């Protein structure tokens, strides 16, 4: 069952009682992260296994 | 079988040029991560090539 899914990246520490829904793609370089994809872009959602 | 194995001590631990570099294809630190790692301080580092 990998319907559950998690947040892996984010900007800064959410504050308590806070709701990230946002799936736009997190960059972990001083690169620009345009589009869809990019280099070393990751998708901030991973499944549970 | 005979990796070689390099003491690295004394010296900054600067990934500057290492990540932001597009040689490389794969890098995943597993236990610690990059935007970190500039303010980590570490006793010894050995490189297995
Ligand atoms: C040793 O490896 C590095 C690659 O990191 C070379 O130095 C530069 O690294 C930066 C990464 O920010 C690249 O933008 C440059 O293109 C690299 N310079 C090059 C390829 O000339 C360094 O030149 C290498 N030294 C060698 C092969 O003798």
């Amino acid at each position: 069952n990998y319907n559950y899914l998690y947040r892996l990246f984010r900007k800064s520490n959410l504050k308590p009682f806070e709701r990230d829904i946002s799936t736009e793609i997190y960059q972990a370089g001083s690169t620009p992260c345009n589009g869809v994809e990019g280099f070393n872009c990751y998708f901030p959602l991973q499944s549970y296994g | 079988y005979a990796w070689n194995r390099k003491r690295i001590s004394n010296c900054v631990a600067d990934y500057s040029v290492l990540y932001n570099s597009a040689s490389f294809s794969t890098f995943k630190c597993y236990g610690v991560s990059p935007t970190k790692l500039n303010d980590l301080c570490f006793t010894n580092v050995y490189a297995d090539s």
